[PDB]
């Protein structure tokens, strides 16, 4: 929500080159989601009730 | 990069068309005329008694 | 021995409901002592009526509880019983044993109290076949049967409605095809509103679990194939639907109005859960989703708003995860969340009327009964406001 | 039953194979313990 | 309905014996042991009347609709009403 | 007294697990399903080792019916031959193969006791003998004897069969016809049940592990052919109604790894294709 | 064994994802092998319980 307010002024070089270990965390988070994406298809509709 | 190939990927995973395939041709190609009948909702359909 | 003269004599008439107050007093004097906040309230299922009944809706008990239909729609997991399951419950006494069994001649789906009556059940099947049953005794025949012409239905009655007082006793049943008839509460032979949801797109609505205002309002919110919150009346200049707000997608599976006024104002709002994998807050100015919810992993089916705290919505979904959220209070975050047994996809979730406490109902057989002791009399319309405020100063840019 | 491509998967044959010999090599041991 | 009636009634945990006896005294239909019962609910028929009388001729207004039997040996929680008296023993625990 | 012994036989499932599941288990992959009981042998059941022994296919079972079957056994091995009829192509096809067993198996091991032929043949011609009497003409049977008794499992299907295949009698008439014939050929007598149904088990089994039983043709799905009940009569009227005068035919009736490339062959064919 | 069985159709997965020659004759040939290997270990665990 916080990326969300500002997702344009992630450019500019005092904005650029000052949030990306934050970025780093939410792309783990980010990762994360996807891996558990990965497993709710692996468990198909028809497989599922 | 990684993470994008990685949802493309996984998005690529849920064309799913097997099922979805095999639904469509079925219905198209069986029911293509299965419901012709225009007789009446009263019919005729006995056995040997 | 041989007792004909006295199956006639033992075995009477008046005698079958004493021997039903005897089996039912000693089985509960069963609890018989030495003769020398998520807190999970309880849990229900029985072997052999609920034993996999895939079912979509029930008849919970928010008004006198203790005893609540679980109108099953009966699965063929026991063909050799009467094909129709309608089972209320004993939470009093905590027993699952077939004891209240309820059954008809036809999938049972969603048979619902009648109009002014505990005892007397109102209920349609499959094809349409609103059942009854008045159980001033302890029976359990289907003593009606509606007749099932052009003009009645053949389709799923989806949810029922209950419209007036002892004047009006108006019965709402609907198929997949939207027809609706407005079956009076007495007799069984002409429903009275038995017309078409006619609405600007569409006229044979294929509605999907609707939902009934509070306040005996007739500006209904018709769940849909596809969200499509269908807003109107039964009467009046717009007889038919007037219109579909939505933005809400699939077959809604679950849709309620305004809850109990705890200290709020009347919070003329509702919302949705269904195949979006998710709730979408609603009210009576929007056209749009007031506030989508999480979109969670699966299939987010029922939804209910409390009656304690009438800010706070619970949820559960295709992975059996129920979610109760206060925005209020906890706006990113459900208020308290617990999931089911396993991750399976359920279809109802209902409040208890005294709060505090609900029952929520799997689609396969077994009702869990979860526990949350966390609300008080507090003024929640200072919070309601504000937050309404601040959605309304989020969504600009 | 499966909304996937994973056609080419390991085998529809091998899984519950292993599990009934050993269900059979468990029965001789269990049940003819007495 | 002997079904769901002798069903609940037998099939209750640690129900020893019914005696459903009828203003007969006799426990021809229960699960206690007929041979040994049927002259004990007889016997206990007389003395349940002269209860009735006693219970309900001293204070009129109160009849016995639960008997619960609280022994020192048997839970014998009779269910009783205006028309029977259910004696039944049950197991204790 | 002493033990009992039964030896279950069947084909592509049909009810065979399922069948000793109701006799009165933890899986099948190898043959050989043991049965230890408390048979009441008209008097009373004092944990008596009736050992039933499950036994499908072909693929090296004879290790298995070594632990089963032995020298002291053959009298009362009620032999159970489990055939449903849901795929009656394959049936036909199971009962034969069955049978060939049955044949090659009383010409492998039961043949060198040479006091088994005026014993046990006359058991044989004693068993199928007294079989039509005291129950309820010519029952042909084959030069094979053993306790047959065929019992033909997973019958609760014959509205799955006029679904799928049948849609009239002549498959419950036929295949009746023929297998009967086959069965009483065999010296056995045509039972059959399905899941918890066609009760008629207990009465002949438990006459022979030493309550009698009745015969009907009307059925002809739910065919209960007791003790001697098996002739070539009724089978007649069966197999010649709409179907061939006597068929053997209405048997048939009812009855991607591409390619790889290389190297240094494709640069060489690349360049002899360059033309 | 039984999770690798599982990272066996992972790895399918895995060929999923993109273009192959003898994906099913990788695959099933391997499974072949696995077999084989299941006829060593079948025989060692047989013996053994």
């Amino acid at each position: 929500r916080i990326f969300s307010r500002f997702n344009a002024l992630f450019v500019r070089p005092h904005i650029r080159g000052a949030i990306r270990e934050y970025q780093t965390q939410l792309i783990q988070r980010v990762k994360d989601d996807i891996e558990s994406l990965h497993d709710k298809f692996k468990v198909q509709y028809p497989q599922s009730q | 990069q990684k993470l994008k190939q990685d949802g493309d990927s996984f998005r690529m995973k849920l064309n799913t068309q097997e099922i979805f395939d095999d639904w469509a041709r079925k219905v198209q190609q069986r029911n293509l005329g299965v419901s012709g009948r225009i007789f009446t909702i009263e019919s005729t359909r006995v056995r040997g008694r | 021995l041989t007792e004909e003269e006295k199956q006639q004599i033992l075995h009477s008439e008046e005698f079958l409901s004493f021997f039903d107050h005897s089996t039912r007093i000693v089985e509960r004097a069963l609890s018989e002592q030495i003769n020398i906040k998520l807190s999970l309230n309880r849990q229900f299922f029985d072997e052999r009526w609920s034993k996999h009944r895939v079912v979509s809706c029930l008849d919970w008990s928010s008004q006198y509880p203790e005893l609540l239909v679980a109108s099953y729609n009966n699965n063929e997991d026991a063909p050799h019983e009467p094909d129709g399951v309608a089972l209320v419950w004993n939470m009093k006494y905590k027993k699952t044993t077939p004891e209240y069994v309820f059954h008809c001649q036809s999938a049972v789906m969603s048979a619902t109290f009648a109009k002014f009556h505990p005892n007397l059940v109102v209920g349609g099947t499959y094809s349409g076949q609103i059942v009854l049953w008045d159980n001033r005794s302890n029976k359990r025949t289907p003593v009606q049967r509606t007749p099932l012409s052009a003009a009645a239905h053949t389709h799923p009655v989806y949810c029922v409605n209950v419209v007036g007082t002892q004047n009006a006793h108006n019965l709402i049943s609907i198929s997949t095809d939207g027809k609706i008839c407005s079956w009076s509460l007495d007799m069984l032979s002409h429903p009275q509103d038995s017309m078409e949801l006619v609405h600007k797109q569409s006229k044979a609505v294929a509605v999907t679990s609707m939902s009934f205002p509070v306040g005996d309002v007739n500006n209904f919110v018709v769940g849909s194939e596809e969200g499509s919150v269908y807003t109107a009346c039964r009467h009046g200049s717009k007889a038919g639907i007037s219109e579909m707000f939505e933005g809400h997608q699939g077959p809604i599976t679950g849709i309620h109005c305004h809850a109990a006024v705890g200290a709020v104002d009347f919070s003329h709002l509702f919302v949705t859960s269904s195949f979006d994998w998710t709730v979408k807050l609603w009210s009576t100015k929007n056209n749009k989703p007031l506030y989508s919810f999480e979109d969670n992993a699966g299939y987010v089916y029922d939804v209910m708003w409390s009656p304690t705290h009438p800010a706070l919505f619970a949820c559960v979904d295709g992975m059996g995860r129920l979610d109760l959220w206060n925005l209020n209070n906890d706006t990113e975050v459900p208020t308290a969340s617990i999931s089911v047994e396993g991750n399976p996809a359920l279809n109802r979730v209902r409040w208890t009327h005294s709060g505090r406490e609900i029952a929520v109902g799997d689609s396969e057989g077994q009702i869990v009964i979860y526990d949350v002791g966390e609300q008080i009399a507090v003024p929640r319309n200072d919070e309601w406001a504000r937050f309404g405020r601040t959605l309304a100063e989020i969504n600009a840019n | 039953r499966n909304a996937l491509t994973r056609m080419p998967d390991g085998p529809v044959a091998l899984e519950e194979s292993y599990s009934a010999v050993m269900g059979i090599v468990s029965e001789v041991e269990q049940y003819v313990k007495v | 309905e002997v079904e769901e009636t002798l069903k609940r009634l037998q099939s209750q945990k640690g129900v020893q014996g019914i005696i459903v006896v009828n203003t007969e005294g006799i426990p021809i239909k229960s699960t206690m042991d007929n041979p040994t019962t049927t002259q004990y609910a007889s016997l206990m028929h007389s003395f349940i009347l002269k209860a009735r009388s006693t219970v309900r001729d001293i204070d009129p207004q109160n009849d016995l609709t639960f008997l619960r039997i609280r022994s020192k040996k048997n839970e014998i929680m009779v269910a009783p009403d205006k028309d029977y008296f259910l004696i039944v023993i049950q197991n204790p625990t | 007294p002493s033990g009992k012994n039964i030896l279950v036989f069947g084909e592509d499932g049909s009810g065979k697990t399922t069948l000793m599941t109701k006799l009165q288990h933890g899986k099948k992959g190898r043959g050989l399903e043991y049965l230890y009981l408390s048979v009441h042998d008209e008097d009373r059941d004092d944990h008596t080792r009736c050992n039933v022994w499950i036994l499908d296919g072909d693929l090296y079972h004879k290790g298995l019916l070594k632990f089963a079957v032995s020298a002291e056994s053959l009298p009362e091995t009620l032999v159970i031959f489990v055939a449903d009829m849901s795929r009656p192509w394959t049936v036909m096809e199971s009962l034969q193969k069955w049978a060939s067993v049955l044949r090659e198996h009383i010409d492998k091991m039961k043949i060198p006791p040479e006091k088994m032929r005026e014993l046990e043949r006359k058991f044989v011609k004693d068993f199928q003998d007294y079989m039509e009497p005291e129950e309820g003409d010519n029952v042909l049977t084959h030069n094979l004897g053993i306790p047959v008794l065929v019992v033909c499992t997973k019958c609760d299907a014959v509205s799955v069969l006029e679904k799928e295949h049948d849609y009239r009698d002549e498959h419950l008439d036929f295949i009746q016809s023929h297998l009967r014939r086959f069965c009483l050929q065999y010296g056995a007598a045509l039972i059959y049940t399905s899941v918890k149904e066609e009760k008629n088990l207990d009465l002949l089994y438990k006459y022979i592990v030493h309550f009698t039983t009745p015969a009907l043709v009307v059925e002809k799905d739910a065919v209960f052919i007791p003790a001697g009940w098996d002739n070539e009569k009724k089978i007649a009227i069966l197999h010649e109604n709409f179907t061939t005068v006597k068929p053997e035919d209405a048997y048939e009736d009812f009855i991607l790894a591409a390619e790889d490339e290389q190297v240094f062959l494709m640069k060489q064919q690349s360049l002899l294709a360059k033309q | 064994f039984s999770e690798i069985l599982n990272r066996v159709q992972k790895a399918v997965d895995d060929l999923n994802l993109h273009s192959y020659s003898n994906l099913p004759i990788w695959v099933n040939k391997l499974d072949m092998e696995i077999e084989r290997i299941l006829g060593v270990r079948l025989q060692a665990g047989l013996r053994a319980w």
